[PDB]
């Protein structure tokens, strides 16, 4: 039985991590492109219009 | 990772990308969604791997012993059975036969 | 700025870590002396789980003992009594009696009383030189002379009475015993009693399982809330800097 | 976790001492009661004043039939015997005076560290010498007191571990206190340089 559950728990924590970080990262870098996005369209906006 | 530059973000990316594959090197399922996934022009595809991950691992999960549909919350039951059942295995002693 | 901004990504780790362990337990956090207050509870489950733990466990083996002492190969004091049997030209009584009916078998067991785990030997003096050697022996044995293959009933002053005996084991001595239940003799219907007993272990077992499970649940969360404070405290429950930055 | 142990323990032994009743080592009361319904004394309180030297050896003689009653006449049991149903299962009777109580009929042989008895026709008993004997038992009071030492000894290491663990949770709390009021200050420089500046 200690075989059986070590082999699992091994898998499941190795896989999961990396499909996690793999697509986490990539999520909060969209997010970061759009927030740099928004900042340069009020930035030139702001300064278009004075 | 909210306060960090995009440098950093794309090394762990890549570098998650690349235990990956050999992870998922046997099945094939998950194989074509990641290979589907890398277009950095369809994000959707991305959290689409990871559903199928997911289900892919809530169908292993062999609930006779666990009843955890998340897997995340299962690594503390796995925990729990290895710590049970190596105390389990202590010693008894009581030999004495014809 | 620049401060808060430093300082945020340690906050924003410690409190996913700490929203985290929390939600894990039925209890919600909010200061360091809450969770001080709360590890003690968690060390007074501790022991109290443990207690019933431990009292199962003792009942459990209770029964393992009981159930082994009914196995083999005519349930008796097995450890010495085989080896006993064989070194003398004997053979066991209760192996003598081991096809009795369950109606005879209380009956028997009350008529031979403790010598009902004695070996029959037909000269009894051919021991006599054997004896001395007997330092590794049960610290009572019985001996009984008699015809192994067609043992006769051993020459009792007994005298049958209302679910009792009465026997005269020696001049000025009488012993009376009390039929009891479920006894030794008749080792064809005591697998009957084993096989009760194994089922009475059997849930036992399953909730001494569940017992140990739950305490090693509690001592892996005691090691989760040490490990936190471990890494955590220099910025739990500070104010939050996504607000300030803003403002 | 260790003085929770400690205190089982001491549980244990403090339940083994409640085991010795009366007078010290508990006699069942039921047998008195039988002793009381026929003409007898208990035998082992014909011989609870016999020297500890012998007392083993007295046990391995008599055997199951430690404890018994001497009734001299046995007339009076067997019309109150088929009456008699709270009795122990196996209840023993000898016949004898109580008062100056002769040598129970046994050919008793003496071994190395054990005892032979002819006990009736076609049955010889053997019986090995014990420790605790039932006879001479003087109230074992030395029992009482090994036990009790133990006792005391069990109870001493939990106040040690107690008087521990109430240092270790005071020590906790001037940490958990000192963190909540000058970590944010701990372990930076002197200001006063650089005031100077």
């Amino acid at each position: 039985a200690i075989r059986v559950t070590q082999s699992d728990r091994d898998l499941f924590k190795h896989l999961i991590t990396e499909a996690t970080s793999y697509v986490s990262a990539d999520y909060m870098r969209h997010a970061n492109e759009r927030r740099t996005h928004l900042d340069e369209a009020l930035a030139l906006r702001g300064e278009l219009f004075g | 990772l909210a306060y960090m530059e995009g440098g950093a973000l794309r090394s762990m990316s890549d570098k998650a990308l690349g235990a990956l594959r050999l992870a998922v090197a046997d099945n094939e399922h998950l194989r074509d969604a990641l290979r589907l996934s890398e277009d950095p022009k369809r994000p959707e595809r991305k959290v689409q791997f990871f559903i199928a991950v997911y289900q892919h691992l809530r169908e292993r999960i062999r609930q006779d012993i666990i009843r955890t549909d998340d897997p995340v919350d299962a690594i503390e039951q796995m925990e729990i059975e290895l710590a049970r059942l190596t105390e389990e295995l202590t010693a008894r002693e009581q030999k004495l036969a014809i | 700025i620049q401060s808060l901004t430093a300082r945020a990504p340690v906050w924003l780790a410690a409190q996913d870590t700490l929203n985290q362990l929390c939600e894990q337990s039925g209890e919600t956090l909010a200061s360091s002396n809450d969770v001080t207050e709360y590890m003690q509870q968690l060390l007074e489950r501790e022991r109290e789980a443990t207690v019933e733990r431990d009292e199962v466990a003792a009942q459990k083996r209770e029964l393992e003992k009981q159930i082994e002492r009914l196995s083999q190969p005519s349930g008796a004091e097995d450890s010495r009594m085989i080896a006993l049997a064989e070194r003398f030209g004997g053979v066991l009584l209760s192996e003598i009696y081991d096809d009795i009916t369950i109606d005879d078998a209380p009956y028997f067991s009350a008529l031979y009383g403790p010598a009902r785990h004695g070996i029959v030997v037909p000269d009894l003096s051919l021991v006599r030189p054997h004896l001395e050697t007997l330092e590794d022996c049960p610290e009572d044995l019985y001996l009984i002379e008699g015809d192994p293959q067609s043992f006769d009933d051993s020459v009792f002053n007994a005298e049958e009475q209302t679910n009792a005996v009465l026997v005269k084991s020696s001049d000025r001595q009488w012993r009376y015993s009390r039929y009891p239940e479920l006894p030794l003799f008749g080792r064809a219907a005591r697998e009957n009693r084993l096989e009760a007993l194994n089922l009475e272990r059997d849930a036992l077992a399953e909730r001494y399982a569940t017992l140990s499970f739950d305490v090693q649940k509690i001592q892996r969360a005691h090691q989760a809330f040490s490990q936190f404070v471990g890494k955590h405290l220099s910025v739990a429950f500070d104010t939050d800097p996504e607000a300030e930055i803003r403002e």
